[PDB]
């Protein structure tokens, strides 16, 4: 329905309304159609609704854990806890590989390839690359291939999930680089009030200068 | 051709092995027909033989990383929409706290 960065836009109010109908195993239909909605792998104003809040822990108590996986966790998280979280498929397993990729590429400038062939479980280069440029398909990664670098280069960055709260870390987080780029700029402002402030000074005792040449 | 031309759309540098190996060709043959291409010009970039790399125009420095600064002033945007969009109890509560507090 409403449009910006986000999964198939029916997802909303679809299962706004599927939770609020649609519980129990309706509730795991529910989920299994949420499944496939990448840019809101998090639904924290979506776990809003208590038909969500009993999708979490109740039958789906696991995929409430899987949620704040993709709020909080990884896909490593599940190539170490393959059994606690619910059932994926191979694209959703991938799509949680991303989930972590993501957030990887979202810290580093540019995240090595080793890196997620490991903690991703990624073996080789084929389907390193191909989860890759599916990725950067899906248009969230800007950049290159940091070969190189053995890295992804990373231009920008579609917002993955709703990531359930670093809401504190995260609006501190934009204090600090406000205020960096703030102080950085104030620097300017004071090496402005000496640069042309001291043109102002130098060129005016300059001309008395001159003007006291003549007599 | 289209192989090739895709996996330069998408770099800004390969090896002639991981190119090879990328569209299951040679190394050597990749570095042929590569070079072929830019020939055909359609493919574009610089060739190291020796290092065995086929680099693209790699075309990342620090002034384009400032066109990225006012991209990530239309990332701020991003952001924005993030909150709108990413999960819908973070729509309501972060359109809430980011936006209006």
């Amino acid at each position: 329905m409403a449009g910006e960065q986000k999964p198939s836009s029916n997802l909303l109010e679809q299962f706004i309304l599927l939770a609020k109908g649609t519980s129990g195993s309706a509730l795991t239909a529910l989920i299994s159609q949420v499944l496939e909605a990448p840019g809101v792998y998090v639904f924290g104003e979506l776990l809003e609704l208590a038909n969500v809040q009993e999708l979490a822990e109740g039958a789906n108590a696991a995929y409430l854990q899987l949620l704040n996986l993709f709020a909080y966790g990884t896909y490593p998280d599940y190539i170490a806890n393959k059994e606690s979280l619910p059932e994926l498929s191979t694209a959703q397993q991938n799509k949680l590989k991303h989930l972590t990729i993501v957030s990887l590429a979202s810290r580093m400038k540019c995240i090595p390839y080793s890196v997620l062939l490991k903690d991703l479980e990624m073996r080789n280069l084929r389907e390193l690359e191909d989860l890759i440029i599916e990725a950067v398909y899906t248009d969230i990664i800007q950049g290159k291939l940091d070969q190189r670098n053995q890295l992804l280069e990373v231009d920008f960055c579609i917002g993955r999930d709703i990531r359930k709260k670093d809401l504190s870390a995260i609006a501190r987080t934009l204090q600090e680089w406000c205020v960096g780029c703030e102080v950085v700029l104030s620097g300017i402002e004071e090496q402005v009030s000496r640069a042309n402030q001291h043109k102002e000074q130098q060129l005016g005792l300059k001309q008395q200068i001159e003007s006291e040449v003549a007599n | 051709e289209h192989n090739l031309l895709s996996a330069s759309k998408l770099y800004n540098n390969i090896t002639f092995e991981e190119l090879g190996a990328l569209l299951e060709i040679p190394a050597a043959k990749a570095e042929k027909i590569a070079s072929q291409m830019i020939t055909e010009g359609r493919m574009n970039g610089f060739i190291d033989q020796i290092d065995g790399i086929v680099h693209f125009e790699t075309r990342e420095a620090l002034p384009t990383w400032d066109k990225q600064i006012q991209s990530l002033c239309f990332q701020v945007n991003n952001l924005l929409e993030k909150i709108s969009q990413t999960a819908p109890e973070w729509t309501a509560q972060a359109m809430e706290a980011q936006m209006a507090q």
